[PDB]
């Protein structure tokens, strides 16, 4: 079960990554694969037939290796681990459904949604579009502690439901950078194109390290957790080559080959990046198609085939600074009547 | 003697130890950009 979930998880994340890159290969990318898959798995609690199997297969699950109940139990357990507080990290993760006030939901669905995904149901007047957008955007703003502010830009006044996930991940560096040692330095977009950025620096530090000569890249860890950050640094003009090798096989080789090593100097930029996306094109390419058409079967939500997905949107933010890092993301799945 | 200099595009990945769920992934092509 676990190795089956792991294979699905990595395959979904890297498949999504490459599709995001394909739309604009030179842009910064920041996203949360788990936020997106959690929203879709939550949706699948109410799906049936081809609509259900397409969602679960689009998340790269094999339903003969891992049952539906085993998939939802994995999400439930994970969601619980992503709500933690300590002097080294703050983690939050939440799900919600915003539902047209009069709309009847099956008890099985609202029971499953609360138990497995932690989701409440918020009665919402979508016909007052500005107020409904503020309600949802405020929920995400609260959950991401101000970092994701405008997840919903446009919202159909005839919306029936919006399923929302957010994730917040703030982590202190075990060895913080001293801001006195941050100085403007070149960042090479390519061998011949470069800008000046504030570059943090540390001397004489012992971190997990792997020089991968076959892939022309260096892999390190900054930071002790149950989910530590891996940094992958391709040699100049080898990013495309490294991206082409991303796989479960390559990731496990990276992790298995890390060794503690004394590093003379480490330079890392101080920066923030943000991206937002509409994921309809990509989810259709992953084979999640019936959920978007009038053949959609979401009758596990309401007792009738009277709902279909209209829009899936995602926004994510990454902040890197001397004391540590902050990451946040949110996903909204918008649903119309049929 | 070893130097690690993030002055060119790089990736970051946050991986759950037990499930290999990817919580976050990023490619930084220009830290003064989008
Ligand atoms: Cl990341």
């Amino acid at each position: 079960v676990d190795r089956g979930l792991a294979s699905a998880n990595v395959d979904f994340a890297f498949s999504l990554y490459k599709q995001l890159v394909l739309k604009a290969p030179d842009k910064n990318v920041i996203f949360s694969p788990l936020s997106i898959s959690t929203a879709l798995a939550f949706l699948s609690l109410g799906a049936h037939n081809t609509t259900l199997t397409e969602i679960l297969k689009g998340l790269k699950f094999n339903l003969t290796e891992t049952s539906e109940a085993e998939i939802h139990q994995s999400f439930q357990h994970l969601l619980r681990t992503l709500n933690q507080s300590s002097d080294e990290l703050q983690l939050s993760m939440g799900n919600a459904m915003f539902v047209k006030e009069q709309l009847s939901l099956l008890d099985r669905f609202t029971e499953d949604a609360k138990r497995l995904y932690g989701s409440e149901a918020f009665a919402t007047d979508f016909q007052d579009s500005a107020a409904a957008k503020k309600l949802i955007n405020d929920y995400v703003k609260n959950g991401t502690r101000g970092k994701i502010t405008d997840l919903i830009k446009d919202l159909d006044s005839q919306t029936m439901m919006v399923l929302v996930n957010y994730i917040f991940f703030k982590a202190k560096f075990e060895m913080p950078f001293d801001p006195q040692d941050t100085h403007q330095s070149r960042f090479y977009l390519s061998k011949k194109k470069y800008v000046m950025v504030p570059m943090m620096s540390l001397h004489h530090l012992t971190i997990p390290y792997f020089r991968d000569e076959e892939l022309s890249c260096t892999v390190v860890q900054l930071n002790t957790g149950n989910a530590s950050a891996l940094f992958i640094l391709p040699d100049q003009d080898k990013m495309e080559e490294v991206e082409a090798m991303l796989s479960q096989e390559t990731l496990s080789r990276f992790f298995d080959s890390l060794e503690f090593r004394e590093i003379g100097e480490l330079y890392l930029p101080k920066f923030s990046i943000s991206r937002d996306y509409n994921l309809n094109d990509i989810l259709l390419q992953l084979g999640i198609e019936e959920a978007f058409t009038s053949k959609a079967d979401l009758s596990g939500i309401t007792g009738a085939r009277n709902l279909a997905v209209s829009q899936v949107v995602h926004k994510a933010v990454l902040d890197v600074f001397e004391e540590g890092t902050e990451r946040s993301a949110a996903t909204a799945l918008e649903v119309l009547f049929q | 003697r070893t130097i690690v200099r993030f002055n060119r595009p790089f990736l970051m990945i946050i991986v759950d130890h037990f499930t290999w769920s990817i919580f976050f992934m990023s490619k930084v092509t220009n830290p003064k950009q989008a």
